[PDB]
RNA sequence: GAAAUUGUUGAAAGGGAAGGGCAUUUGAUCAGACAUGGUGUUUUGUAU
RNA sequence: GGAAUACUGCCAGCUGGGACUGAGGACUGCGACGUAAGUCAAGGAUGCUGGCAUAAUGGUUAUAUGCCGCCCGUCUUGAAA
RNA sequence: AGAACUGGCGAUGCGGGAUGAACCGAACGUAGAGUUAAGGUGCCGGAAUACACGCUCAUCAGACACCACAAAAGGUGUUAG
RNA sequence: GCCCUGAAAAUGGAUGGCGCUCAAGCGUGUUACCUAUACUCUACCGUCAGGGUUGAUAUGAUGCCCUGACGAGUAGGCAGGCGUGGAGGUCAGUGACGAAGCCUAGACCGUAAGGUCGGGUCGAACGGCCUCUAGUGCAGAUCUUGGUGGUAGUAGCAAAUA
RNA sequence: UUGGCGGAAAGGCCUUGGGUGCUUGCUGGCGAAUUGCAAUGUCAUUUUGCGUGGGGAUAAAUCAUUUGUAUACGACUUAGA
């Protein structure tokens, strides 16, 4: 024998943990976001572009449309740490909504197997994209320039110091 | 040293936060009542609250119950001493000797 | 295939190459301790190199295994591989320098039948 | 913020501008320096005389080829205010002074461009009222330096050559602040009034 | 001072071309034949 | 638009440092527009960027990033103090970090 | 068939030494983990 | 004559932003909210999600940079000498 | 050169005094976070070209303990008694 | 009080340097800030101290576990270990399908002394564990013996007529 | 493309004409998704090389030889179809 031996082997059979005590309680957004609030992408795809938040989904995350017709971004959800809650509130009292839920985006997970070599979308979520946003497109040309405003993009200025702005 | 005249609030929190007890020649921290008395209790001190009675209104028993209490171990001040030089009295701009009542003020910001 | 372990912490990775190991070919590198009366490791002078001391000691709960989790074990037949036959979650097998090429084939399709981890099933392979 | 800043050495101490355009090159800023024959420096003219005078007299005894050069431009007694203000030895120090030129006068391409000053080390903003100075050009040429009469003459040409640009440009300005005075006072004029602008 | 112009006759005899040369012998002399073609010229590049 | 900025300029100053003796482990950034520590208050938290160009391509590109966070003010004209996951090289002393506005408190 | 010392090849650095400690970038190089099992049998060598 | 404010001190008053840490591993204890099952921030971290699954993280090694670093052994009060 | 008491160096690194055995702070297992000591915050160099009241102009100013020196005697220089 | 005269030494030169003049000087007062191996909290290592645990199954009661504090060091003392030659026992250990030795900015374990593995070269013996034993560990001694450098293709190879 | 101005390091500035493109000065129609809740998510310039297909011009220096206005050797100065 090149070794001789342990005295003693360690157990090997895994033990239980021990009873953990932190209970889950639903998140407390910031009075900053209130559904209808314009809101500031500051990541993703649509990064710049200023978006209509709607809901609050149950995994802490916001229902966000752009709408569509106006600026291009659509139904998603975005993290409430990412954006930035504007001050210019627009009325969503009337806009069909509480169809959308966590289990509605789901990715479909792909398996391993199917390797990306070289190189679509669901009839229901465009349709449920002309609803929402028709309930939405009629009721943004009640205040002028707002159409002008969402359709464009946001972009920091040389001279403009964030802590100082009133977003 | 640094000594001055403590009030109720330094004390209670000086004993609630830094509170540690001498056992059986260890250093145990109180978190709790009963090992209060176990050991001061045949004084008549049952609560960490009946311990700062003792400790404020100076009992008959405030030698006991003063060396039960582990010596306090206290950080930095907070926000510094205030004085450019510690080690002048007091009284001459510097940090040592009996500051009377602002010895809360500089507990506090070590506690 | 391992038993549930702490994450391995070393406090320290650099080994501990002795004293002007680098200035002269006589002086290995092994590690001696300055016991001279004016040396500036010996004296703990800052920018010099840092020597042993218990401090650096691994976490015991960590200690002795291997990143793949399992402590290591020489064996040198088959003989020695089952010794290993109830503990293949926290051991892993080395086949020693000195066993024979045929000798090796034996001990590894054995260990795959108990599934007992070899950490260098490649030597004297052919190709 | 901004990529080449410009500075007017006129009326500056040269201890105060060394000091900021140091820390403004350590922090990664290209720093050029203009007029530098007429800095100032505190103090009268013989009292800053002596000193060079003091400074000229250390150099290596064995060969006074390597020892301490005596550098008589204005640019260069700025110079080394400078590079004594930086780790200049270092790779560090060495890339700092990389992002710095000086020059007498106001050359080419710089010549068009904005120059700036420096509130905190402005001569006329620090000293006070009836102590004495001296000016960079006259203490370089007292010890050496021979091209104040030409840079003279080119800054005399420039600042003619710079004198129709502003005049132009002052008439050009005249008839768009009259333009748009008359274009205020409209529906869309009041509109910016109330937002500020 | 800084010189920013110099300007060359038409022809340069065979002993001042000589100075431009190290081997003067081997060679096709090549010098000014070039500078010469801005002549024959009024104005083009001479007075400019 | 001209512009597509959505951080914040900033220039990396050196390591937290003593007099002879400096900490890699820590650095010092200059956020501009910021002169005060009332003003770096809004920045803490928020994650820095460097963002450095290599000549070997790595996963598809160029371009390699160095990730940190913003963790309390430093002195009185508003440095800040920033940790990365490793160290920046202290060859990038002067060079322009990226502040980035998320997460974000508004 | 070791070292000192030497040749060729390859890599790298070099503004009056070289070497070292802490930290990271860059280049080169490399170990580990990477499928638990499994509901299950859409199954073939019909029990794989 | 009636007040306010400053200064100092107290609150077992409320609350926002940031950073470092998550050790332990079935239950036991002290408690809080509850007429009660039970719940809890009460004797140490859990939940949801994404990307990658490879030199990407990491180790080693050479180099570059910021800062630091005097030649070992010995006699000596004192050694880079 | 020689004594008394105490504290140190020897035998001891670390932060400050540029540099130094003895000075100041503070004594040391490996790390993380926070606060400080002595010393400092124009640039080197981390940190206020901070705030407030005055004084000083030096054709050898001055710039901080140990510590790296200057006196008697004078000045319608200026300030205050 | 500050400033000035008094005030002279030898290489060029020192408020640390630059430089500073309602100071970046001097006297004084109030704050904010910088950072030591120090102070507070936490994790890990070791030591010391006080304790729990013979109950069956599974073997270290010199084991496992809980708690608290502590950690500078020459001369010097003690303890626990690493490594080497030889010896008794054991692994019915490894090996010509390749032992030992040597090389290897290849990998792994240990705070460390060190141990293991992979590749190359090589050719006949060697190792783990429990004990026994000592001619048992090197950087120095103007140490001993042998071998090898920079100097360095250098000094030099010029008396005696050719 | 017309015409000037700028030599301090000009290498840039102004201007005549026409042609083309865009115009968010104002009002309309279509697309945007799936990067799945973020990952610089790649847009800048510096050099070099081979192919392109389109212009332009056809040298010297060194060694060797020689001279002595030079010279320890290098170097220097001469001459040689």
């Amino acid at each position: 024998t090149a070794q001789q031996a342990p005295k003693w082997y360690p157990s090997e059979d895994v033990a239980a943990p021990k009873k953990t005590r932190k209970a889950v309680r639903p998140q407390k957004l910031r009075a900053s976001l209130v559904p209808g609030t314009v809101l500031i992408l500051l990541a993703g795809r649509f990064r710049g572009k200023r978006v209509v938040y709607l809901k609050h989904l149950e995994d802490n995350t916001l229902l966000v449309t752009g709408p569509f017709k106006v600026n291009g971004v659509p139904l998603r959800r975005v993290n409430a740490r990412y954006v930035i809650a504007t001050s210019t509130k627009v009325s969503v009292e009337g806009v069909n909504v509480e169809k959308f839920n966590v289990e509605y985006f789901a990715k479909e997970k792909l398996t391993k197997k199917e390797k990306k070599e070289a190189n679509e979308i669901k009839t229901e979520r465009v349709e449920d994209q002309k609803v929402v946003d028709k309930a939405l497109i009629a009721e943004i040309k009640k205040t002028p320039l707002l159409k002008q405003y969402l359709s464009a993009s946001f972009s920091l200025k040389n001279g403009d110091k964030p802590h100082m702005l009133k977003f | 040293v640094a000594y001055g005249y403590p009030s109720y609030s330094t004390i209670r929190q000086l004993v609630y936060k830094r509170g540690f007890g001498k056992i059986n020649k260890q250093r145990v921290p109180l978190s709790d009542n009963a090992i209060i008395e176990a050991n001061l209790g045949k004084y008549g001190i049952l609560s960490i609250d009946d311990l700062i009675h003792e400790i404020i209104t100076v009992g008959p028993h405030f030698k006991q119950a003063n060396n039960f209490l582990w010596p306090f171990k206290l950080s930095n001040p907070s926000g510094g001493w205030g004085v450019p030089r510690k080690f002048k009295h007091f009284i001459q701009g510097g940090s040592f000797g009996n500051r009377e009542e602002f010895i809360n003020k500089l507990v506090k910001s070590m506690n | 295939a391992s038993l549930p372990h702490p994450k391995i912490v070393k406090k320290h990775t650099k080994k501990f190459k002795r004293h002007h190991s680098d200035r002269y070919h006589r002086v290995a590198e092994n590690w001696r301790k300055q016991k001279g009366i004016d040396s500036v490791v010996r004296r703990r002078f800052r920018g010099n190199i840092s020597q042993p001391k218990i401090g650096y000691g691994s976490n015991k709960k960590t200690k002795f295994l291997s990143p793949s989790g399992h402590k290591t074990f020489l064996v040198a037949n088959v003989k020695d591989l089952e010794t290993l036959t109830m503990h293949t979650k926290t051991y892993a097998a080395e086949i020693a320098h000195n066993i024979s090429a045929k000798n090796r084939v034996v001990i590894l399709a054995r260990a795959k039948a108990l599934g007992i981890k070899v950490t260098n099933p490649k030597g004297r392979l052919a190709l | 913020v901004e990529p080449v800043v410009v500075i007017d050495g006129k009326g500056h101490l040269v201890g105060r501008l060394a000091s900021v355009v140091a820390k403004q090159l350590l922090n990664g800023q290209k720093i050029v320096v203009v007029r530098a024959e007429e800095l100032n420096i505190s103090g009268e003219f013989f009292r800053n005389k002596l000193k060079y005078h003091d400074f000229l007299r250390k150099a290596t005894a064995f060969n006074k080829t390597r020892g301490p050069f005596h550098f008589r431009a204005p640019s260069r007694i700025f110079y080394k205010a400078l590079r004594g203000m930086v780790s200049h030895k270092t790779a560090r120090g060495k890339a700092a002074l990389e992002r710095l030129k000086v020059f007498e006068g106001i050359p080419p391409p710089y010549d068009k461009k904005k120059r700036v000053v420096v509130p905190q080390a402005l001569r006329v903003l620090r000293l006070k009222p009836g102590r004495k100075y001296t000016t960079l050009g006259k203490l370089s040429t007292s010890v050496g330096w021979k091209y104040e009469d030409v840079v003279a003459k080119l800054e005399a040409k420039r600042k003619v050559s710079s004198a129709e640009y502003y005049a132009k440009k002052r008439a050009f300005t005249k008839k768009v602040a009259s333009a748009n005075a008359t274009a205020a006072e409209s529906d869309v004029a009041k509109q910016l009034a109330a937002l500020g602008y | 001072l800084r010189s920013l112009t110099t300007v060359w006759a038409e022809h340069l005899s065979d002993e001042v071309k000589r100075r431009f040369y190290k081997n003067w012998y081997k060679s096709k002399k090549k010098a000014f034949t070039k500078y010469s073609a801005k002549y024959a010229q009024d104005g083009a590049g001479i007075e400019r | 638009a001209e512009s597509h900025r959505l951080y914040v300029k900033g220039k990396h100053l050196s390591y937290q440092r003593s007099k002879r003796v400096n900490n890699p482990n820590v650095s010092l950034i200059k956020i501009e527009g910021v002169a005060t520590p009332q003003d770096a208050q809004f920045y803490l938290g928020k994650r820095i960027a460097y963002v450095y160009r290599a000549s070997k391509e790595v996963r598809g590109s160029k371009i390699r990033v160095m990730w940190g966070k913003v963790t309390r003010t430093h002195g009185n004209s508003g440095v800040v103090r920033a940790t990365f996951r490793n160290n920046l090289p202290a060859k990038t002393f002067g060079a322009s970090v990226r502040i980035f506005l998320y997460p974000s408190n508004i």
